[PDB]
RNA sequence: GGUACACGAAAAACCUUACCUAGACUUGACAUCCUUGGCAAAAUUAUGGAAACAUAAUGGAGGUUAACCGAGUGACAGGU
RNA sequence: UUGUCUAGCGAGACUGCUAAUGCAAAUUGGAGGAAGGAAGGGAUGACGUCAAAUCAUCAUGCCCCUUAUGUCUAGGGCUGCAAACGUGCUACAAUGGCCAAUACAAACAGUCGCCAGCUUGUAAAAGUGAGCAAAUCUGUAAAGUUGGUCUCAGUUCGGAUUGAGGGCUGCAAUUCGUCCUCAUGAAGUCGGAAUCACUAGUAAUCGCGAAUCAGCUAUGUCGCGGUGAAUACGUUCUCG
RNA sequence: GCAUCUUUAGCUCAGUUGGUAGAGCAAAUGACUCUUAAUCAUUGGGUCGGGGGUUCGAGCCCCUCAAGAUGCACCA
């Protein structure tokens, strides 16, 4: 879909954490807000902290989750049973 | 809440994609006419007064 | 309630046969308002005709149109239960008209092949009073004839 | 007939009959047809071992019938093994695009169980 | 109900948006009236930033305050 | 292809003439006439009813909040889903599917736009790039005609759903944009009880344009033209 | 007398035969309407009659009490 040209698309903010993060040992998991960035191949190792819209979901990148949208592997709305309306 | 969206929107946004266009008269969002700067409800009454030169009512 | 009686537009003497009634049969066998279609395929099936009866595509057409043509009408009236029908004698014009819309509605729904064929296989099928619109026209006429008690009341 | 395990039908053309193989369509089955340079309209049965062999082997050549469907299959493995909610949508058998589940998209949930309406004495 | 249901909405990804979760503000994003000055607001580049917003920069059309930029200031502004 | 066409003014149709019968309005027929008896369509909608609809277009009495029910921003939501109904689109097909050639519109719109031609691309489109502020330039008309093929099959019907690869807009297309290409090929073979619209360029049907709009499964809405029917005996029943 | 059963939110009753409780009304809350009724949702509300004992654990199994009701004798 998304255009050759264009390429992916991270924030940049997300881009600058993540290239801080990974020189540094000491990982923590990385709140960001950007359910838009693309996972780059750098990302992989790290661990993200996606808003969810009410909390902080973890997610655990791997080398296999790399291209979708950091958004894609966390939801948003939550329907798991229905009520007898009568 | 209409009176801070009305002033947003003479204020320029970050973006060129979060313009809108918003009555000029009344506050009214939707159902704008671009042609004329005026909503459909407002656009009514200035017809039918004669402000707006050459807007008759039509007979087809 | 309306007191007035319709108009009535012109039926057009045939462009090929001079037969007005090729005309109404066409309109009939309209569907989604090809006059140009429904020429082709109606006049494909006279050439069908030629080619296996040896005759004139007209005269076979009024012998089949003609043979179909029915003479009494059973008009519905409810009072308490059911209806008990009424027969009456339908006028020329809407003889030939229902004739027309019975010969297509069963050529329509004929097993056989490309409507050419089976439209022109419904009017072969007629001329010699073995078919389909044959048998609607004797079961109304059957009908009338069992509900010849009641023709003397209409309304 | 001959080509791997699916049975063209033999009074059928042959841009049909190559339809007829799961991994070939229609489009791609003209696109075999006109690099081999068969003729169309050439009926199966009236064909001789020549082509039965050029038209296997560019079948062969392309993506092979019998690997597609363990191709979805890994892919909707590959999907769901991730934890995407986009599988996951894939996964509770619903519309894994955008398509709405208010009132349609019955193809993905089969026949209708209905269920009872609420009851309105009145307000 | 007829006279609601491709209706308000002649365009909900952001904006719209009036809703929820969060991060921020208090004569307030916008206005007048009053004591008082104008030697700005913008926009943009930096750093921290989810962005609001902060700390630094070119200090800005102009016209001497016209409009606005403000201070002080309580009546109040504001409410989809 | 010389008088179309476009838009200003005017003429024309007035029961004006005649026949019938009525006191008189007036009804019917005929004449001539492009048009005959509200020549077709539109705007134009009485007092009032339903305490009908809108405080969410706007305005406003009263009540309520005033470091919060006010304000800015990011993310989510208005797009959910065991279900039911309403309005539409697409179909279940040879009055058709696909391919090739090809004739004939009206209206409207256009300088962050319409985009001709050319080059690349299986295509959406990209690059180059004139022309047009517009009776000048641009926005491919489709049904329709002819030829080839299918030969009645759940199919060369039907396109849903699903996977992958691309193009455009936009900071940004996962929640939640659409287009193209490839792959797959759900249901559905005329639809129960019961219901809706329509009296001629009307129903049915085929395209085209505009509005809001950066973009949008608007199949919606407002318009324009192409083809173009059937029926009305009558008020016994039915609704108002 | 005896043998048998019952005692469970404000009321009428299921609990299951051991992992510690709901159903229907009543009440309240909203939604809903000019406002009610009704309807609809939601919802707080328990010394499982009182003690003892078994069990890791008793509304649940066994005893004693407190209050009633049953079936068997107001000596065939
Ligand atoms: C009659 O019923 C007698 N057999 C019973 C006498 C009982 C005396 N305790
Ligand atoms: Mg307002
Ligand atoms: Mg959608
Ligand atoms: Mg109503
Ligand atoms: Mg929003
Ligand atoms: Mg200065
Ligand atoms: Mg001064
Ligand atoms: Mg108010
Ligand atoms: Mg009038
Ligand atoms: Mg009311
Ligand atoms: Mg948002
Ligand atoms: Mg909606
Ligand atoms: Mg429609
Ligand atoms: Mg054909
Ligand atoms: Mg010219
Ligand atoms: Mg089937
Ligand atoms: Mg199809
Ligand atoms: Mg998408
Ligand atoms: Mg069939
Ligand atoms: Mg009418
Ligand atoms: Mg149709
Ligand atoms: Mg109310
Ligand atoms: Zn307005």
């Amino acid at each position: 879909s998304r255009s050759a040209k264009k390429g992916a698309f991270v924030d940049a903010h997300l881009l600058k954490k993540v290239i801080d993060m990974n020189k540094q040992e000491k990982k923590r998991p990385i709140k960001t807000w950007s359910r838009r960035s693309t996972i780059f191949p750098e990302f992989v190792g790290n661990t993200f902290a996606v808003h969810n819209g009410k909390t902080f979901i973890n997610v655990y990148v791997t080398d296999d989750m790399v291209g979708h949208k950091l958004g894609e592997f966390s939801p948003t709305r939550n329907f798991k049973q229905h009520t007898a309306n009568r | 809440a209409k009176k801070s969206l009305k002033v947003k929107q003479t204020r320029i946004p970050k973006f060129a994609v979060r313009a809108y266009t918003r009555c000029q008269r009344c506050g009214r969002a939707r159902a704008v006419l671009s042609h004329f700067g005026v909503c459909r409800l407002c656009f009514r009454e200035l017809a039918y007064a004669g402000a707006i030169p050459g807007v008759k009512k039509a007979s087809w | 309630m309306r007191k007035n009686r319709a108009p009535k537009r012109t039926v057009l003497p045939d462009p090929v046969f001079n037969n007005t009634l090729v005309t109404r049969i066409i309109n009939v066998i309209m569907e989604d308002g090809k006059k140009g279609l429904a020429q082709r395929i109606l006049y494909g099936a006279f050439d069908l005709i030629e080619q296996r009866t040896k005759e004139k595509p007209l005269t076979v057409f009024e012998r089949a149109v003609g043979n179909v043509m029915p003479r009494l009408e059973l008009r519905v009236r409810r009072i308490a239960g059911s209806n008990y029908q009424v027969p009456t004698e339908v006028p020329q014009d809407r003889k030939i008209a229902l004739a027309l819309r019975w010969i297509a509605m069963f050529a329509r729904k004929r097993h056989e092949k490309t409507m050419l064929e089976k439209i022109a296989n419904e009017i072969i099928d007629a001329s010699n009073n073995t078919g389909a619109a044959i048998k609607k026209k004797d079961d109304t006429h059957k009908m009338a004839e069992a509900n010849k008690a009641f023709a003397h009341m209409r309304w | 007939a001959r080509i791997l395990g699916i049975d063209i039908p033999n009074q059928k053309r042959i841009e049909i009959a190559l339809t007829y193989i799961f991994g070939i369509g229609l489009s791609r089955s003209q696109a075999i047809l006109k690099q081999a340079n068969i003729n169309p309209d050439k009926r199966v049965k009236d064909l001789t071992e020549e082509e039965f062999v050029a038209i296997r082997n560019v079948a062969s050549a392309y993506k092979i019938e019998g690997d597609l469907r363990r191709e979805i299959a890994l892919n909707i493995k590959h999907l769901s093994e991730i934890g995407a909610w986009r599988g996951l949508r894939h996964r509770k058998n619903l519309p894994v695009r955008g398509q709405r589940t208010r009132t349609n998209a019955r193809t993905r949930k089969g026949p209708r169980k209905t269920v009872a309406n609420k009851k309105i004495e009145s307000k």
